[PDB]
């Protein structure tokens, strides 16, 4: 079983990176399956 | 040796104003939410300036709770706000 959630949302993480500080779009990327066959 | 000088002057006029442009609030299709999300995703971090700004402007609970990790939930936002994302992106795509 999975019970995986799609949701069309971008989590804008207020980050500080580069010579110019920029905040970038991401998502809730946990619970990886990454291919199956022995199931 | 005596004078009489009465003087009364009183004016007002300021009816020059024009600003009231409403949002469409048009029915944004689920396919349009996904397309809009991808089209904003390909825009770099400083282009996301207006994107996040109007999301914090409409949605104040995100502004106070998470100023860091701001979940812009396109599929469950206001169609007015999604029209603001639409207005920005197409102005920033369609040159001239």
């Amino acid at each position: 079983e999975f019970t995986g959630s799609p949701e069309i949302k971008l989590k804008i993480t207020k980050t500080i990176q580069n010579g110019r500080e920029l905040f970038e779009s991401s998502l809730c990327g946990d619970l990886l399956n990454e291919v199956q066959a022995s199931e | 040796h005596h004078h009489h000088h009465h003087s009364h002057m009183g004016k007002q006029a300021s009816a020059s104003y024009d600003s009231e442009e409403e949002e469409e609030g048009l029915p944004m299709s689920y396919d349009e939410k996904r397309q809009l999300s991808l089209d904003i995703n390909r825009l770099p971090g400083e282009k996301l300036g207006r994107v996040v700004h109007i999301i914090q402007s409409r949605e104040p609970s995100l502004r106070d709770s998470n100023p860091d990790e701001i979940e812009i939930d396109f599929e469950t936002l206001k169609p007015t706000t999604l029209r603001e994302l639409e207005r920005y992106v197409k102005s920033c795509l369609q040159k001239k």
